[PDB]
RNA sequence: GCGGGGUGGAGCAGCCUGGUAGCUCGUCGGGCUCAUAACCCGAAGGUCGUCGGUUCAAAUCCGGCCCCCGCAACCA
RNA sequence: UGCCUGGCGGCCGUAGCGCGGUGGUCCCACCUGACCCCAUGCCGAACUCAGAAGUGAAACGCCGUAGCGCCGAUGGUAGUGUGGGGUCUCCCCAUGCGAGAGUAGGGAACUGCCAGGCAU
RNA sequence: CUCCUAAAGAGUAACGGAGGAGCACGAAGGUUGGCUAAUCCUGGUCGGACAUCAGGAGGUUAGUGCAAUGGCAUAAGCCAGCUUGACUGCGAGCGUGACGGCGCGAGCAGGUGCGAAAGCAGGUCAUAGUGAUCCGGUGGUUCUGAAUGGAAGGGCCAUCG
RNA sequence: CUUACCAACCCGAUGCAAACUGCGAAUACCGGAGAAUGUUAUCACGGGAGACACACGGCGGGUGCUAACGUCCGUCGUGA
């Protein structure tokens, strides 16, 4: 029928890209699916929010078979 | 297990010699005997299942398997996941002390014999045929008659094509019409 | 709009409880759970109430 | 006229019709009209000018149409304010780009097949010429 | 539909875990004529520790090379072999198999050998 | 521009609350009558305006389009 | 040291699929038996246990093969940052970046740890 | 709330283009173990285009309590066993908002479930399912109590309209 | 039985898409390092505001008729 509805935007994405350095807790990505898959020292969040357990400095790798995105932090 | 000592010893020598097999494992074998009763009516009242079921435990001395709708159509108006119908699989000797009880027995008892078909096999050398009565069996009783379901049964064997399915059964003294 | 609210109270002397939701049309029978009850420190079943 | 069976939405963007187009030589038959300039075709200016082409060569050969008009143009009635939502589709067009090759024919000769052509160029609006099958 | 990927299946999960948790894990393969065991780093790529029926020094002192206590000899022998190495705690790795028979019969024989998981 | 409707041949229920087509008339068949009406008795006829979506299932729900009925179309 | 097999990895199609061939001392697979441990919403099929008569048929491994997938330049083209211009719905010039597709071609994976067998 | 417009970080308007929500679930939650679709072909009692059975093809074209999108094979999909972590107190550190707020969260303490164990569990594949404050109700409460002891009332905690 | 015609799937060839993607830039953005340059140009706290009617031009778009010195956003410039 009509149209004029839409819902607040959600603020998705990355927020600390390659080779930043990260307190441990910190966001790495907000996603409403598993884009990026949690690597070493990462947690996955109940919406997937990937969050760094471990301070160091993040980093987006593609492993596996399905040539997946990881993202690790590298313990520094 | 009858026509299983029959099976090792008598029909695999011929039919080694009969397609030149090298190795004996190249012969077919008889995997199961599945016997499916799809009673689509137990809809209506599902106490005659149960004893449609009574009659398939008796036939194979097997607890029978009651089969479930993969999906609702209202073709014949079931929604997913209704009892449906019963089967039983037979493997090891069962099948065989079973697989003897048919063609020594399940054969001389249809009524107007004429023999079954050549023609009915899955394609790769696997047989099915449906029995339409159930009182053709010397468990099942005449007396205690409240339906007359019949059955399919189906024969899986190892074989890969019909030629080598049909050759196997024939083995085994098969009425081909 | 039909699940109600009830309350679950702790078996224990204590007067804790939690709250949650029940579709008493569904489930007419009563809810019966094992939490932990704050006041005493341990795991005592909780019965279900009116709100 | 040429017209989308059906379609995932009924409105369209406007869009812009930048670059070059794509199927720029003579696939199918053997004499082809290309367009040189840009711009929209209407279905009923595609039908128009298949009718001056098929009536041209007295029905005979093949006639291929490499366009189709697949985009809803929508258009707001008269006495109507701005506002008030999307208009309705009134018509489709496919957008052309230059090199575009618009029809094909096969079956005539080629002298036939220029007239034909010049007959169908008459009715659209933009500028075309005539191209004949090479060997890639 | 092969037994062996379907089990490799069964074992994704359980060892995915065990890398994410960098922790060493005790490899156990299982035949229907032999047993097989290995100690993994944490990394995954080397072999600390190793000890099945296939070893003559463990399979003359047995009647059958795939039974249930020639099971636990591979889960005694492994775990003392590991000892000594310096390695106490693993993570057992049953790798699709169910913990259950053989497998579990090597299992608590290297629990009682000292291997703490 | 908003609301309500299109169902046997005719006029109307049922849609709201998805599964099950009902009422009165007419029509067909047999009776009563010398004959017709009235009357009594029995039986048929709709796939629900059309196309598409939702559902296991659509007269019913939700569209688009064909239609009829409406109400409103104001201050210069 | 070489060959061969098993396990765990790296890597994630140049590594896949098909087609052809091939392997059983060991290994592996099928296999044998099943009262029992255990198991089937029925079935020792699977899972599990006890075994070693048979077989490499299947599966798996290996070898070959360009049928397909896959990889893939060079050049050109599209686009585009900045500056300028035109006939300005679209383009052009200077300069920087520069695809996608396609073409030549490549290509029948490579590799680590440990273990066993065999030759040495 | 979801997608597009939105110009490859975020955000971004219109009486712009399309759809949804005002819930549901003590299992549809937790855990352990297992499992892998759609569709089609062939054969087969009643049985039919479509029921259950068997085989092959196929490879997720299926499924997900519901819109869309992003996800999902280690399955987040399907089945069974046992269960109540749909725990209490907290919380490094971040995300997002003018603010009120909203969101994610390892780890710590107490106690608990499942598992042989490593471990996992502070609801559900994720993102909608909602309403500030005042006033008042109900339960609790080593708080207060207008001379004093009580009480009323108030506070604090839990919760309701 | 053969018969104005329509025709799924598959195969070959050819296009189209804001709400298609087995591909994929230039830019922009985030972070790190390094010089030179810039009157700290940056951040925080505090005192005082004003402003919340914008306009046109370029580029990228929605809308409209790729109509409007139209309208609504993004970004830059100028006017203000
Ligand atoms: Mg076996
Ligand atoms: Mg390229
Ligand atoms: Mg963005
Ligand atoms: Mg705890
Ligand atoms: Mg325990
Ligand atoms: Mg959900
Ligand atoms: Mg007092
Ligand atoms: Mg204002
Ligand atoms: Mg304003
Ligand atoms: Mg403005
Ligand atoms: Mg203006």
């Amino acid at each position: 029928t009509r149209n004029g509805r839409d819902s607040e935007a959600k603020r998705l994405g990355v927020k600390r890209f390659g080779g930043e350095s990260v307190l441990a807790g910190s966001i790495i990505v907000r996603q409403r699916g598993t884009k990026f898959h949690a690597g070493a020292n990462v947690g996955c969040g109940r919406d997937h929010t990937l969050f760094a357990k471990a301070d160091g400095k993040v980093k987006f790798e593609v492993k596996g078979p399905k040539n997946r995105k990881f993202i690790s932090i590298e313990a520094e | 297990a009858k026509l299983h000592d029959y099976y090792k010893d008598e029909v695999v020598k011929k039919l080694m010699t009969e397609f030149n097999y090298n190795s004996v494992m190249q012969v077919p074998r008889v995997e199961k005997i599945t016997l499916n009763m799809g009673v689509g009516e137990a809809i209506a009242d599902k106490k005659l299942l149960d004893n449609a079921a009574a009659d398939l435990a008796a036939i194979s001395g097997q607890k029978p398997l009651i089969t479930k709708a993969r999906k609702s159509v209202a073709g014949f108006k079931i929604r997913q996941g209704y009892p449906i119908g019963c089967k039983v699989t037979l493997r090891g000797e069962r099948m065989w002390e079973f697989f003897e009880r048919l063609i020594t027995i399940a054969v001389p008892r249809i009524r107007d014999f004429r023999g079954l078909s050549a023609k009915s096999f899955d394609g790769r050398g696997n047989y099915s045929m449906g029995v339409r009565e159930q009182i053709i069996f010397p468990e099942i009783d005449y007396d205690k008659v409240d339906r007359v379901r019949g059955l399919d049964i189906t024969i899986t064997t190892t074989a890969k094509s019909d030629e080598e399915g049909r050759a196997l059964l024939a083995a085994f003294d098969f009425p081909f019409r | 709009g039909i699940r109600e609210k009830i309350k679950l109270v702790s078996s224990a002397g204590t007067g804790h409880f939690y709250t949650t939701t029940k579709n008493k049309r569904t489930k007419p029978e009563k809810l019966e759970l094992k939490k932990f009850d704050p006041v005493v420190r341990q795991h005592v079943i909780y019965k279900e109430a009116k709100i | 006229m040429l017209q989308p069976k059906r379609t995932k939405f009924r409105k369209m963007h406007k869009g812009r019709n930048r670059g070059l187009a794509q199927g720029t030589d003579v696939s199918f038959g053997s004499f082809g009209l290309k367009a040189v300039g840009r711009g929209r075709l209407t279905a009923r200016q595609i039908e128009a000018a298949r009718r001056a082409m098929t009536r041209a060569v007295k029905r005979q050969g093949k006639i291929w149409i490499r366009v189709f008009p697949d985009k809803p143009i929508t258009e707001k009635p008269l006495a109507v304010r701005m506002g008030k939502g999307k208009g309705n589709v009134e018509y489709w067009v496919a957008l052309i780009q230059p090199g575009k090759v618009l029809y094909e024919m096969d079956g005539v000769p080629e002298e036939l097949a220029r007239e034909a052509f010049k007959l169908a160029a008459a009715k659209l609006p933009i500028k075309t010429t005539f191209v004949t099958k090479t060997v890639m | 539909m092969d037994k062996k990927s379907a089990r490799i299946r069964r074992a994704t999960r359980a060892r995915r875990k065990l890398q994410e948790l960098g922790a060493t894990r005790l490899v156990v393969h299982r035949t229907p004529r032999h047993i097989y065991a290995q100690v993994i780093a944490p990394n995954g790529s080397e072999v600390l520790v190793a000890a099945s029926t296939v070893e003559k020094a463990i399979a003359e002192q047995l009647k059958y090379t795939g039974n249930k206590d020639a099971a636990a000899a591979v889960g005694k022998a492994v775990a003392e072999r590991a000892l000594e190495k310096g390695i106490k705690d693993v993570s057992f790795d049953r790798s699709g198999f169910q913990y259950h028979g053989r497998v579990q019969a090597l299992a608590d024989a290297a629990r009682e050998a000292g291997l703490q998981f």
